[PDB]
């Protein structure tokens, strides 16, 4: 019986420990997936900016290509 | 003596705070400035009120309480208004940008800047207990702050403190005062994602205590302090087995045994009476029967939902003030010859009573009539269970058009969390109908 | 907190000008600069437009831009040209011809990284930038092509900000030049891309009030622009005195904006009354509600039966009943349940200040996200291509680099807003 009542404290230590350890690690993955997304979109913003830019001075040299004429 | 520390989070959270921290003053004679000249024992003390209070050298009885908001102008008014002195300026904790009615804000962009910063005070708190008891969280379904903070608060409060008690007041939304349409959403995200680190959870319908201002209290459009007024009043009631003590008091705890059955199944439906106004409770005395009657009315309940349409899985009474227990067996026992109280099978049908001798208080130039008793229900119904289904209804709504999400999705969210939240209140939806079948 | 306002080209700056005068008043700021008011909460919110200057002088952070002097010294002449900070002041001199190449491509490509000088030292002074709003029409060349270029440029720099627009659409009731429809189609192209949140102020819809409601044979930009001003006071009350909510612009996008292409929306304002009618008419907290929500008190000429509400924002003003309001409110949702959209519950907001705007006791400002806004671009793109089909005028773009190529996209990404707006007017929640 002794050796019952040890193996039911060390059990519900190590399932509080479980919950915290696994509490823990999906609100690191959780935290990591979302800094990810967040990056990848403001990304994907600026490189459309950057590409109106690149049509913009494409179309400064168009325009001083037909000025030589 | 075990210390209960509060969490008030964002707008709602914030202004309920003040209204339930000065209610708490009155009745415990503590003055705006921390000052309780009735408390002999300075600088400290083992008093029922030191669980929600501790003590300095200079006698300042002083909230154990902390105060997030994501922005600072609610927070500058407690700084700056009638009690600033009653806290110390660290307990009072504001960003500069607040989370724009977005759970994703209120998690992840803002949110996690000042988290660690809101831990590191709340362990501040933690420290100067001896026997620290748990926390009671209070923030908004709706709101960016109180939805997405708060959830990644109780998250981060399970891995510092582990299965230390964590009990929420959470503000439902009603379309009377909502500010944001996406409040479904963010209701269902934070529901979603606190459940498994709440151990309780007493949920406020804006809806019901709106309409209890209108009608008992003949308030033609309630604003935030009527509702708040009315809503410390209940909070008040819970609390009051924690910060008196007597002979027929029963601690909350010993009620949340009988409350939850099951942890997901946490949800109580609180019903408090009498509301009345001074002009009405003039030379009208209201006795243990009628208050207790008045229990089992659904206009008086804080969330709208019809018990008489589900089953019981508890009743408890928290009576306080001018109340013996002949009077609440006698209206006990009319009321089960009478009324629409039918328990589920596997759950004994007695209802457990508590009874605290200190009288209620009210706020001076407040609508509710000071009055000699007063009695909070809780119950466990699945009735509750509407609230879930008006909300998710809503949800699917939006979210078959994909309404709004593209503002979770530009600050780092995913549709599979949506749906993931989606899922579990569906499931929490069934469990509540599985709890009702009889057994075979 | 902090709005940084920027007003381009000669629309732009007139509109711009009125607004500051006007919410000036408002607050209680004179011209000097100085405040001389009676109510505390003039001052509560007033760092959201105004800097505090040595003095306790509040200088409006207000970027002046365009590509002629003309307006701006204008500007500096009227009764608040003092008030403005003289450095923000950023004019050119070879001009845009009202063509929006010039503005976007090559001429105020030139003055851009000068305008974003300014910008910069205004953000970099705020605690906590909100974003911009920029003042501006889309039928010349500096408002539309400079303005929609610098749009692209500060999102460059501040991504993570709420842009707004203020954008008035070219109507041949009030001008004469044919390549108006040129300039709104290329901007409104970058408009859909750019923008968080766009208000529609539509010269066709200004006209027809002035016109038909007020009565004047012969409106003047001047009472087009006293439309236009109430109207951009209306809206921005809720992010200028304490209030619960759309209290700043992200928070207003996130209510307004269920899907991030369909930002534009149309504006409305109560009451609007004949100097005939004036005597009759009582202003009641049920005819103000109901004037607010008639086509013919829109800002954007469109019907508003002929779509569907996605989202709606009331702003009523003045001394009333608030039960009133919300009984008015319901009444109105209920009576017209059709034309509001069933799968996005609750997306009727009311807000209730007690400052009216100047000479009114009670006044209503309606902004509106329709469906119905699709007639307004409709019209727009038939204009278009009813040029461009004959290729008439291009060559005042191709003489400045551009290709066909990009006018066909900008009519293709229109017509693709329009079915949008088509798309989810037919939506059912079943
Ligand atoms: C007084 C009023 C409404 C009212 C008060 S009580 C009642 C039954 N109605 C509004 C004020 C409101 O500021 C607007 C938004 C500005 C109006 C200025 C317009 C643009 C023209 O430039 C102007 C020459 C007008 O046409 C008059 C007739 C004088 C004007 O009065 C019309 C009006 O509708 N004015
Ligand atoms: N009962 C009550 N409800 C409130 C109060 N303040 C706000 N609410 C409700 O709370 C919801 C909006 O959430 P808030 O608490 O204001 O938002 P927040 O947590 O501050 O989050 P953000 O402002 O988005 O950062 C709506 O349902 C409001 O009606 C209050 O003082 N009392
Ligand atoms: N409502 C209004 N519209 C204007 C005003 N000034 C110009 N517009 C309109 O703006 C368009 C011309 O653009 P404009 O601002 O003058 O050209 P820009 O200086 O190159 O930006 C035309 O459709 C005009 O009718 C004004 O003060 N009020
Ligand atoms: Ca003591
Ligand atoms: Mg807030
Ligand atoms: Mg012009």
């Amino acid at each position: 019986k002794r050796e019952h009542e040890r193996e039911v404290i060390q059990k519900a230590i190590e399932e509080n420990n479980n919950f915290i350890k696994m509490a823990k690690e999906k609100l690191a993955q959780k935290m990591e997936s979302n800094k990810e997304n967040r990056e990848a979109h403001l990304a994907a913003m600026l490189e459309r900016l950057q590409e109106k830019d690149k049509h913009a001075e494409e179309v400064r040299k168009n325009k001083e290509l037909k000025e030589e004429a | 003596m075990r210390e209960c520390i509060s969490i008030h989070v964002g707008q709602a959270g914030v202004q309920i705070g003040n209204a339930c921290w000065e209610l708490y003053c009155l009745e415990h004679g503590i003055q705006p400035d921390g000052q309780m000249p009735s408390d002999k024992t300075i600088g400290g003390g083992d008093d029922s009120f030191n669980t929600f209070f501790s003590e300095t050298g200079a006698g300042k009885h002083v909230p154990r309480a902390v105060f997030v908001d994501l922005e600072p102008t609610v927070i500058d008014e407690v700084r700056t208004g009638t009690y600033r002195q009653l806290f110390h300026p660290e307990q009072l904790i504001t960003g500069k940008e607040d989370a724009a009615n977005n759970y994703a804000r209120g998690h992840y962009t803002i949110g996690k800047e000042i988290i660690d910063l809101v831990l590191d005070r709340i362990r501040k708190l933690a420290d100067q207990c001896t026997g620290l008891q748990g926390f009671l969280v209070f923030h908004s379904f709706g709101g960016g702050t109180g939805s997405g903070f708060t959830s990644l608060l109780m998250e981060r409060l399970s891995v510092d403190y582990g299965k230390k008690s964590k009990l929420e007041f959470s503000i439902y939304p009603a379309p009377q005062v909502s500010t944001a349409v996406v409040e479904p959403y963010n209701s269902i995200l934070t529901t979603h994602t606190t459940l498994e680190h709440s151990d309780c959870a007493f949920m406020v319908d804006n809806e019901a205590i709106y309409d209890i201002c209108r009608r008992n209290l003949d308030i033609e459009r309630p604003t935030y302090t009527n509702l708040n007024r009315l809503i410390s009043q209940i909070v008040s009631s819970i609390t009051a087995s924690l910060r008196f003590d007597g002979a027929l008091n029963v601690d909350l705890t010993e009620f949340q045994t009988n409350l939850v059955p099951y942890p997901r199944i946490h949800f109580p439906l609180a019903t408090y009476a009498p509301v009345i106004s001074a002009e009405k409770a003039y030379h009208e005395q209201l006795s243990v029967a009628e208050i207790t009657n008045a229990c089992f009315e659904p206009a008086n309940q804080m969330v709208k939902c019809d018990p008489r349409h589900g089953k019981y899985m508890a009743c408890c009474l928290l009576y306080r003030g001018d109340v013996v227990p002949k009077d609440v067996n006698a209206a006990i026992a009319t009321i089960k010859t009478k009324r629409s109280i039918q328990f589920v099978d596997w759950c004994p049908t007695g209802f457990k009573v508590g009874i605290n001798y200190q009288p209620p208080t009210v706020v001076p130039g407040g609508d509710l009539a000071k009055v000699q008793r007063a009695v909070c229900m809780l119950s466990n119904t699945t009735a509750i269970a509407e609230a879930w289904a008006r909300l998710d209804h809503k949800f699917d709504l939006m979210y078959a058009k994909r309404a709004f999400v593209h503002w979770y999705v530009g600050e780092g969210m995913e549709e599979g969390e949506f749906s993931e939240a989606r899922e579990d209140m569906a499931a929490l939806e069934k469990d509540y109908e599985e709890v009702g079948v009889d057994s075979v | 907190r902090e709005i940084v306002h920027i007003q381009a080209g000669q629309c732009g700056n007139q509109i711009g000008a009125k607004f500051w005068e006007v919410i000036s008043d408002e607050h209680g700021i004179d011209p000097t600069g100085s405040y001389h008011g009676d109510s505390d909460l003039q001052l509560e919110r007033i760092n959201v437009y105004y800097n505090e200057a040595t003095g306790n002088k509040y200088v409006p952070r207000a970027i002046l831009v365009d590509l002629e002097p003309g307006t701006m010294d204008s500007v500096r002449s009227g009764p608040f040209g003092q008030i403005f900070r003289p450095d923000n002041f950023v004019f050119g001199q070879s001009g845009a011809g009202n063509n929006w190449a010039k503005g976007h491509y090559t001429e105020g490509a030139e003055l851009v990284d000068s305008v974003l000088d300014v910008v910069r030292k205004e953000s970099e002074s705020c605690d906590c930038l909100q974003g911009f709003q920029l003042t501006h029409s889309l039928g010349g060349g500096t408002g539309s092509g400079m303005g929609t270029l610098l749009i692209s440029k500060i999102r460059e720099e501040y991504p993570d900000r709420i842009m707004n627009t203020f954008s008035v659409m070219p109507s041949p009731k009030v001008s004469d030049t044919v390549v108006e429809p040129y300039n709104a189609t290329l901007s409104v192209h970058q408009l859909v891309e750019n923008t968080d949140e766009t208000y529609c102020i539509d010269n066709e819809a200004l006209y027809d009030i002035c016109f038909r409601t007020l009565k004047l044979t012969t409106p003047t930009y001047g009472d087009l622009n006293h439309l236009v001003s109430a109207t951009m006071s209306g809206v921005t009350t809720c992010l200028r005195f304490p209030g619960q909510l759309n209290a700043d612009l992200r928070k207003l996008a996130v209510n307004m904006v269920p899907f991030p292409r369909l930002h534009f929306f149309m504006p409305g304002f109560a009451p609007l009354t004949s100097r005939g009618s004036q005597q009759y008419r009582a202003l009641t907290v049920p005819e103000l509600t109901q004037q607010m929500f008639d086509s013919k008190n829109m800002m954007a000429a469109c019907d508003p039966r002929h779509g569907r509400y996605l989202t709606v924002a009331a702003i009523f003003r003045g001394r009333m009943s608030m039960k009133e309001v919300d009984e008015q409110m319901l009444n109105v949702q209920n009576k017209n349940s059709s034309y509001f959209v069933e799968w996005i519950p609750n997306n009727v907001k009311t807000a209730v200040c007690d400052i009216p705007p100047r000479g009114l006791k009670m006044s209503a400002t309606f902004i509106g996200n329709s469906t119905a806004i699709q007639e307004l671009f409709k019209r727009i793109s038939e204009q278009f291509t009813a040029m461009f089909r004959r290729k008439a005028f291009l060559h005042w773009y191709t003489g400045e680099g551009m290709d066909e190529m990009e006018f066909t996209e900008a009519e293709s990404n229109m017509n693709d807003l329009v079915s949008e707006y088509q798309q989810y007017q037919d939506a059912t929640a079943d």
